[PDB]
């Protein structure tokens, strides 16, 4: 039926077309600074616009900028691309838009730039929705409160900071702690719980966005993970609008939702890797455009900046749809410096932290958690009822010990109370530790968690209390696969030490222990 | 005496703290009015 | 007026005038969105022929130089009266929650008020009767003053805020005004809702009897800046009518960084660490209309965020200077089910002096923190040798410090029914003559227990013969 | 394409162009001389109306308001080739050397490169074999990764330079590049020149299969500035044919200093400290044209100097946020005759996990680094104990990490004409078969000083024998 397409041409050929000569209102590039135009008088802009800077001679791609500051009789545009080409003189147009990304089941394993544009080389982004950067949050009335849970996969996260969907988690630590690390353990996770993740590494090295891609596909995680890049090279402008273009790309999950293993997903996961450098563009750029600046030479609206950015992540209620999306910033302080600028502001935004230590990486605590200081506002209510059953009493002897820190290498000089107190800490801390790229599911979480509360870890050495996980699951895994399906089905039920899986759990315990020789 | 001796100077070395604590508080106040002063000059 | 967009940068906008109609300081200008919204623009400066310099309030992405601005000849309008009860609005007075619009029958008030004159001031401080045992005890509030508390919203903060709330309604005129300056989202919109309409007192919930102003943390600076000014306004009509008011203002830290933003944008020069140089003037245009006058009292709480942990820092400090008691609710205290959770040793207050809550108030009062003072003292040496080592006397006072510790705790009518307990109001005399007799002997051969969750000493007693 | 200077302020040239012939943002400027040489800007600000601003890149102190300026069109046009190999060059490609100037049938290429596009990048991190133990062992490199030496004077840092070019050029083809950035003169030249001559391998000097480059602090700003992208020209010339480099920037801080610098002769607002608003792209459009792409590989070992010793500092911060290993020189194990000072402590690299070097490499060096963990703690017991005489087991662990601490030293091929021994080359799975057994306990057998200069366990084996 070729006709149909001679028929659906033709005819908006002949009258689908004005074709009609009009006055158009163009700029011409007054100065050039450090990735800076000024654009002369280019009138009808938005103020967020993104001009074009049409080929010219010796270029045949256009570079686009947004025009950031409205002046009068000058437009200061934000350079996108690269600023070595855009020379005075030259001529920009004033697309309509605000800057817009695609959004859909099209970019799922796909490697994008914050304006949309594939930068993996895997081929055009297939997409039929543009969704805006740079929208209102949900509202006030359009959310619920938080109740699902969202498995991270480490027994630190999953059972002391429990984050559900909706809920914003910092992912707060010092130079090389695991903030990545952690991040793409969580995205790792979601292999089978209906979550659409999204990875946006603002600032980072190419190398290690590309090592982050690697190791997604290669877990098979590059299924349903979006993954935004404006790498250090990049300019400013692309750096700052990098989550916000996550962002929009997880607000579509979380409204319309995609297809994911022939379900709707409705909820996203959404992971920016460095707030920290995504403040530090915003600095640059409003640096370079002469903007007044504040506290550590920072704009006046950086809190603004991450604010509208946290805000979008929300829990919507039955009424609009019941989707989500959970935000994971990650910040890289400097020796700790908690009350720094940036990091109090994200504090301040973010519904709870992960605070990771660099003494604890380096002591041997791999997960660096400090459990002391980190918080999860949300709490119990981002947790599975089994989960919460059982870490309760983790998280009390975990605070006991801390209290007791100091006391750990004169354990042997003190009450038979306080040492039994030590001892259980110590083992409670060795099972916290995690090796990388090994998230455990909520089912092996909670029957560690059980065997450790109650006194079943007691005659096992500390050194051995890891190994002794790393087998325990491993024979759930393989003798015992009933009592993991079993804890898994009744995990929401609000008494979930019930008879049968208590038994159970029981029985598979003293049986592994009985075996097994430690 | 070793009990009574470890008392008095882990008193002593809280109030240290605090007094250290006043002091660093007043330093980090000093350095972040500094940065904005010649941030603000430079600018203008 | 109608004025045009001359400059857009970020929040802060310029709209230049006719060299007649200019809008005055704080005049909230209006460019319409090209549909029924608008963004209104406070203007905060006037600059040289016409041009105004002012904050958006608004998104400002969707804005183009030379689009229509509106002078609406006053300052931010916000709906006040009656009907804004039980509904939530934001900065600009605009309804928020499902329910529709206000209507134009109802009043419009400026947002920029003036505080109340010299005359009109009270000449004695009259103390407020919460109710709660500890906070009318260790630090009294006063009838027209500021309050802060200080806690980690994970110490039950929301649970005494509708504690005083159903108190207010149910035993004064009661109407409570909840100002959620740099509110959360999730966290303190949505949460509070639920809390405050599930929470029930005399067959009317809490967030009937309560007006809920909103300025969130994706609003842009002046927002969040002029949030307090609309709550202010709203609770002043309140006040106007005899009536009395408690405001509850979270994080007042956030309006002080907020002002700091603004001043920031404006290009104002940075004052000490990161502060506006109108933090004093600021902070004395809010919290001032927090009087008690002859008409009526507002009566405020407000939670204060300290900067790492300075309580010299500038905005703590300024804060301070206007705090007339402060409440310091501590993890511990609620870890054991302590609800109300206020630290008796680090809470003070003003009011609590012989001339005004009487010299056996302040009596009670100083040996309760006496006691307890000497119990802290001991604490470490009871986990040095264990009780024994204690004197006697000593070993009473750590005892007895544990029963008055434990009588701290109160049943709560909006916690009736999560906890299953009716609420007990003590009033402060109830309270002074039961824990004076607390101290002076009654009660010793009581255990720790038959105080946990009690009303006056008269229940500690009842429980103990049944 | 001729322009008029019109403002000289420093290293600061302002120049008016004709209005259709304005230079590029990154072109050079070339200001002729009367003595016959050229001063070559770099323009850094297109402006007003044909009006340059650019950096001097020179003295600037013999130059009027009306000197003509020849705009080149391109950027700072640097030599790349074999013809530059084993010759010393400035900022602007001129060999400083003693030899004659580049031919002019050498391909010059702009200073100014595009870093290598996401796809070309490798998608799993690979180790990058040195050949030295403790290096390829606790800090191990990475193809087309950042290591940072901290360590002063006399710690054998130029020696290691050097071992690690002898090596790279011997496994692999290896070709090296030198960009002293920003060093005392002394230090870099004719104690890096003399140095490298007189280190020879396989009869052939160091220096002739090293490039240098040399922006020392007696250059103006923008020499310092260009002067890592002039080697990292030089260096990605080698790299598209497929060889390896590997390339050592010298003090790279004092590349962001020279920025700094830069930026406020400028007239940009500074940023933080003093420093320049476009910190992190500087630094990024210079760390992300060291990589390892398909075709090859630039590995970067660079040296960092931290101003005090603030690691907060932000140009440190930068610095660290493009690193991937860190090499601990110390002044200890320096003057104990360890000739590699590499700290088995203090030297992290993130590629140290089971996933890249393998669970055995993984293994070991926690095995090992963990009786250094407590960094033989037992050194305070033994000092205030004499180790109680004996430790009951600890004696062991001391006598193991003194073994491994003698061990990690090993001799280089370039000092093995000033210490008469040969140079020993050690695969890291020799390392790591070594370090294993040895720490299994088979190198409980022979004493200490049996380890102090040799390549593997099996080494250390044959001399017992022997
Ligand atoms: N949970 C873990 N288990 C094992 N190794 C880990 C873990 N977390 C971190 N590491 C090790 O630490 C290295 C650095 O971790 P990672 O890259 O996640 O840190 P980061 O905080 O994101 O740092 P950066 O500031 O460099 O981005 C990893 O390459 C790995 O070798
Ligand atoms: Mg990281």
């Amino acid at each position: 039926i070729t006709e149909e397409l001679i028929a659906r041409l033709k005819q908006g050929i002949t009258s689908g077309v004005d074709l009609q000569p009009r006055q158009v209102n163009v700029g011409t590039v007054i100065a050039v600074g450090d990735g800076v135009a000024r654009l002369s008088g280019l009138d009808q802009v938005v103020a967020s616009e993104i001009v074009e800077f049409p080929p010219k001679a010796g270029r045949n791609e256009s570079i686009y900028g947004i025009a950031l500051n409205l002046e009068q009789d000058s437009v200061a545009a934000i350079i996108l691309g690269d600023d070595e080409t855009i020379e005075e003189g030259d001529m920009v147009t004033s697309t309509g838009r605000v800057i817009s990304v695609p959004v859909g089941q099209g970019l799922l394993g796909r490697v994008v730039n914050p304006l949309g544009q594939p930068i993996d080389g895997k081929g055009p982004i297939v997409y039929e929705k543009t969704r805006p950067i740079e929208r209102i949050a949900p509202g006030v009335i359009t959310r619920k409160s938080v109740d699902t849970p969202v498995q991270t996969g480490i027994i630190a996260i999953d059972a002391l900071i429990p984050i559900g969907r909706g809920q914003r988690e910092l992912i707060i630590g010092d130079r090389q702690t695991g903030k990545t690390a952690v991040a793409i353990d969580t995205i790792l996770n979601q292999k089978g719980q209906g979550m659409v993740c999204i990875y946006v590494a603002i600032g980072q090295r190419r190398a290690q966005v590309a090592q982050v891609v690697g190791t997604l596909e290669r877990f098979g995680a590059m299924e349903y993970t979006i993954v935004v890049s404006a790498t250090a090279s990049e300019s400013a402008a692309l750096q700052y609008i990098a989550p916000y273009a996550g962002c929009a790309m997880g607000e579509e999950i979380m409204e319309n939702g995609v297809m994911l293993n022939g379900q709707l997903v409705k909820d996203a996961l959404i992971v920016y890797d460095d707030l920290s450098k995504h403040a530090v563009a915003y600095r640059q750029v409003s640096l370079l455009l002469r903007r007044p600046p504040g506290r550590e030479a920072y704009p006046g609206d950086v809190f603004y900046l991450h604010s509208r950015l946290l805000e979008r992540a929300a829990r919507l209620n039955e009424e609009y749809g019941g989707g989500s999306l959970t935000a994971l910033p990650v910040i890289e302080t400097q020796a700790n410096d908690v009350s720094a600028y940036i990091p109090t502001n994200v504090i301040s935004i973010t519904d709870g932290q992960i605070y990771l230590e660099s003494d604890l990486f380096n002591a041997g605590q791999r997960p660096a958690l400090n459990v002391g200081i980190s918080v999860s506002r949300v709490g119990g209510a981002a947790q599975t009822r089994a989960m919460r059953a059982v870490a309760g009493k983790l998280k009390g002897e975990l605070a006991q010990f801390r209290d007791l820190a100091a006391f750990a290498q004169f354990a042997s000089d003190l009450d038979a109370t306080t040492k039994a107190q030590i001892e259980r800490g110590q083992r409670l801390q060795e099972l916290l530790k995690q090796p990388q790229y090994q998230p455990l599911p909520v089912e092996d979480q909670v029957a560690v968690l059980y065997a450790a509360t109650n006194n079943y870890l007691d005659d096992v050495p500390v050194p051995l209390i890891t190994k002794w996980r790393d087998d325990f699951l491993a024979f759930l895994r393989t003798a015992h696969p009933e009592v993991r399906k079993l804890i898994y089905d009744n995990r929401l039920d609000r008494k979930f030490p019930t008879p049968e899986v208590k038994e159970a759990l029981e029985a598979a315990i003293k049986e592994f222990k009985a075996t097994s020789n430690y | 005496a070793r009990m009574v001796a470890m008392r008095n100077a882990t008193n002593n070395a809280k109030d240290l703290v605090r007094d250290l604590t006043l002091s660093f508080n007043k330093a980090r106040q000093a350095a972040i009015t500094k940065e904005v002063s010649e941030i603000a000059s430079g600018a203008a | 007026a109608k004025g045009v967009i001359q400059e857009i940068i970020g929040v802060v906008i310029r709209a230049k005038f006719p060299e007649d109609e200019v809008p005055e300081i704080y005049n909230a200008i209006e460019i319409p969105l090209g549909n029924g919204d608008r963004l209104v623009c406070e203007v905060q400066q006037q600059l040289g022929n016409g041009v105004v310099k002012a904050v958006a309030m608004g998104s400002t992405d969707g804005l183009r130089r030379g689009l229509e601005v509106i002078d609406t000849g006053r300052p931010i309008a916000v709906p006040v009266g009656p009907a804004t009860l039980g509904r939530v609005f934001n900065v600009l007075g605009d309804p928020i929650d499902g329910m529709g619009p206000i209507g134009p029958e109802v009043e419009r008030r400026p947002i920029h008020r003036d505080p109340p004159s010299f005359e009109e001031q009270n000449t004695q401080a009259q103390i407020f009767e919460t109710g709660i045992k500890v906070i009318d005890l260790i630090a009294p509030f006063t009838r027209g003053g500021k309050t802060a508390i200080f806690g980690g919203a994970g110490v039950g903060k929301t649970v005494v805020i509708q504690e005083l709330i159903a108190n207010i309604a149910k035993e004064q005129s009661g109407f409570s005004v909840f100002a959620g300056v740099g509110e959360r989202s999730r966290e303190g919109n949505d949460l509070i809702h639920e809390m405050k309409e599930a929470r029930i007192d005399e067959n009317t919930t809490v967030f009937d009897k309560t007006v809920m102003v909103f300025g969130q943390m994706n609003e842009p600076p002046g927002a969040r800046l002029r949030v307090g000014l609309t709550a202010l306004t709203m609770a002043e009509y309140f006040r106007d009518e005899g009536r009395d008011i408690l405001l509850f203002i979270d994080n007042i830290f956030r309006f002080v960084q907020a002002g700091s933003e603004v001043s920031s944008l404006l290009g104002r020069m940075p004052s000490q660490v990161g502060y506006q140089p109108t933090l004093g003037t600021e902070m004395g245009e809010l919290q001032e209309r927090i009087t008690s006058t002859k008409r009526g009292s507002i009566t405020s709480m407000q939670a204060v965020y300290v900067p790492a942990d300075d309580y010299t820092d500038p905005a703590p400090a300024t804060v301070f200077s206007h705090l007339d008691a402060t409440i310091s609710l501590e993890r511990s205290i609620a870890e054991r089910a302590i609800f109300p959770a206020v630290d008796p040793l680090a809470s003070t207050s003003r009011i609590l002096d012989p001339n005004i809550v009487g010299e056996e108030h302040y009596r009670v009062a100083q040996e309760v923190k006496r006691v307890l003072q000497r119990y802290k003292d001991l604490k470490d040496i009871i986990a040095i040798l264990g009780m024994e080592e204690l004197s006697d006397e000593d070993k009473l006072t750590v005892q007895r410090a544990r029963k008055i510790e434990l009588f701290f705790s109160q049943p709560f009518t909006v916690a009736q029914q999560f906890t299953g307990r009716p609420g007990k109001y003590v009033p402060v005399k109830k309270t002074v003559e039961s824990f004076a007799r607390l101290l002076n002997g009654e009660g010793d051969h009581i255990p720790e227990s038959f105080f946990y969750m009690q009303g006056d000493f008269d229940d500690v007693l009842a429980a103990y013969e049944a």
